[PDB]
């Protein structure tokens, strides 16, 4: 159903889409991942630690 | 011994974002003047933000005003999203004066000859008191790049980070062009996305001149 | 909000009391920043002393390892609120729902 | 004040000053490596790979 | 500037007697007078110092010799 | 870690690929042929090297 | 205040030797370094205009996997040799050269009968070894002028056209610092050409280039 959901959009099936390297313009060999992950701040800072 | 470029075609399909193509390239060259002039033009472009405000009933962001239906601090990173343009001057201070029930939208803002707002239809914060007042002047300033607010471095004046840059996502591509009977000849595609705040023709010629004026070291040399 | 979440977020946004909770339903009558009035509806409301309903927020105030708490209201001006409902957003929490 | 001659004057005093590395624990005698120092930006220690 | 000291090692004997010897020559050169042997390129005292070891020019027994010769006033 | 993964990509040969049967001068000349596209990263050929 | 930017101060141009030359330039605005450094790679390896051999013709040998006697080197090495003479010409398009000789001895560039407009850079470079005395060669090598690199697979023996006077580039970008800001990027450019022509002077060209692909925006 993950497969189902992404066909719905326009979007590939295997979840890889291609990139270009932004520094070269050249596209890159091998498709890679693309995704929304959830990422936390966790509660350690170098200005309370440095 | 190579053939010249030039501006073709300038294709506006909306107010915010246009294509721009360009004249059949030798081969090679499509993938060299694309990647550059996208560096160029995602990273340094003249821009018209927002940097200082200053509301008569605070004391600081962290506070709160009767009558208004969010934080300060919230009110200030919507502001924070602004487009303007102006023309004469390189620095302006507009005014907002509103009352009463409704949202206050860009539109409210005093209209002077020297500014223009693109989306009048942007919305600043919302009353829901009936007999309540909200006044602020804003800082309009131009400048190019990121410049954080601790450090560029009175008690009712409040900073804003400035986001200066009027162009957010630049796409381009390659293909080729049916002129002439030489097959290697390719056209070049930009499409650039922008706030509304810059003529995209104008983009281009300034990204090719700060390039060219670049290069002039090299030349020297 | 958390696109891929676990559908609990709900209960433990709700059961835990950082947000602010409609004790009885109604239809919201004035809004603020830290201020929320209820009026309660005519099946809710006690025989004597009916009136109205008030909320204080709470607007950053320590926390005890020097984080803030803060709500924001996630409701309109004139619109039907019913028993059990979320009224204000705490900290990291949006329309009741928990967000990290 | 960090003055504009005060960094100039850091840079050419700490050309070939060597520092000492550690982290506990310490377990073996590489846990103390010396180095030459580089000035960067930020608020955190780089450290090479390798 | 230097990177690695195996080839002054190899010089003398071990690294221990070739840290005494350079931090003798470099006192030496910094305390007062004493011009390096070898011309400066805008580099610390000690490192100098040791450039000269690997040139097989200052070791203990040359240093000792020429401080002899100074004190005989 | 990433530095083998990055030397092991380099050296692979695959049984077709872009620029496959072809003789080039030197190193110098092969570096060439990879950052212009014309070749595969890796597809076998005969090479001058000394 | 909005429209000038940080022209480099410092052009430092060290000589390894002849055809080896290493240029630096600092400082750069924060990523111009890369724009540039990718510009100039990308403009050198395939835009450069030169002059180079395509095809030779021996009455030797009509396959390429053929032995030739007397010589211990194949057709092969033969064709790899002929890739790396280094052949400036003047205001012609096409030029064809004939080279006879005959007896022992390693072939040189020098042996090349050549008229006024044809010259070798390299006379002493080595084509082939002859070990017989009765071991006689003589073939006719065509030299055309184009652009870049062209492969023989995408076109009497075929050679690759390596038109392009440079050889190799390899940039990097160091970070360089003035005053209190420290982001801004140093450029280094490391370049060895064939011989043809200075390498400091291949940039200047290639750098033409690319201003003369700008002209209708300034």
């Amino acid at each position: 159903e993950i497969k189902e959901l992404l066909k719905l959009g326009d979007l590939p099936t295997s979840g890889q889409i291609r990139l270009y390297d932004g520094r070269t313009g050249e596209q890159f060999e091998r498709p890679v991942t693309v995704g929304y992950m959830y990422m936390l701040k966790l509660n350690h800072l170098v200005d309370d630690k440095m | 011994e190579f053939l010249k470029p030039r501006l073709v075609d300038i294709e506006q399909v909306s107010s915010t974002h246009a294509k721009v193509t360009l004249e059949p390239l030798e081969r090679g060259f499509g993938h060299t003047l694309g990647n550059a002039l996208r560096r160029i033009l995602l990273s340094s472009m003249p821009g018209c933000a927002v940097t200082e405000v200053e509301i008569d009933g605070v004391l600081h962001e962290y506070s709160t005003k009767e009558g208004v239906q969010e934080d300060i601090l919230e009110i200030l990173l919507n502001l924070k999203g602004l487009a303007v343009r102006v023309q004469g001057k390189d620095e302006v201070i507009l005014t907002l004066n509103k009352s009463g029930i409704g949202p206050v939208t860009a539109a409210d803002i005093t209209h002077d000859g020297d500014v223009e707002i693109v989306k009048p239809q942007h919305v600043i914060c919302h009353l829901t008191d009936e007999n309540a007042s909200i006044s602020m002047r804003i800082k309009v300033q131009r400048g190019r790049g990121y410049v954080p607010a601790s450090t560029r471095i009175p008690i009712g004046r409040l900073l804003v980070d400035a986001c200066y840059s009027p162009v957010e996502r630049i796409a381009y591509n390659v293909e080729a062009a049916r002129v002439e009977q030489r097959t290697d000849l390719d056209k070049l595609v930009i499409e650039m996305e922008t706030n509304g705040t810059i003529d995209p023709e104008e983009a281009i010629r300034r990204a090719a001149t700060i390039l060219a004026e670049q290069l002039e070291a090299f030349v020297d040399l | 909000k958390p696109l891929v979440g676990t559908g609990m977020e709900r209960a433990v946004a709700v059961d835990s009391g950082v947000t602010a909770v409609a004790k009885r339903g109604g239809v919201v009558q004035y809004v603020d920043a830290s201020r929320i009035v209820i009026k309660v509806n005519e099946d809710e409301m006690y025989p004597g002393e009916a009136g109205i309903d008030i909320y204080n927020l709470t607007k950053y105030t320590r926390s005890n390892q020097n984080t803030c708490i803060n709500q924001m209201p996630c409701v309109s001006l004139g619109e039907p609120v019913e028993r059990g409902d979320v009224l204000a957003d705490g900290p990291s929490t949006d329309l009741g729902e928990l967000a990290l | 004040r960090e003055e504009a001659v005060v960094w100039d004057i850091l840079d050419e005093v700490i050309r070939e000053h060597p520092v000492l590395l550690n982290r506990a624990p310490t377990l073996h005698r590489l846990g103390i490596q010396a180095f030459e120092p580089v000035l960067i930006e930020g608020k955190a220690i780089q450290l090479h790979p390798l | 500037a230097r990177v690695t000291v195996q080839d002054a090692v190899e010089k003398i004997g071990n690294r221990f007697d070739l840290v005494l010897v350079a931090a003798r020559r470099a006192r030496q050169m910094q305390v007062g007078g004493k011009d390096p042997l070898v011309p400066e390129e805008n580099d610390k005292t000690t490192v100098i110092a040791l450039r000269e070891i690997e040139e097989g020019l200052i070791n203990n027994q040359i240093l000792d010799v020429r401080e002899r010769q100074e004190q005989q006033e | 870690q990433d530095v083998v993964l990055g030397l092991y990509y380099m050296t692979r040969d695959c049984v077709n690929a872009k620029g496959e049967g072809m003789v080039l001068t030197g190193p110098k000349e092969a570096e060439r042929l990879y950052r212009s596209g014309l070749a595969s990263l890796h597809a076998r050929v005969k090479v001058r090297i000394t």
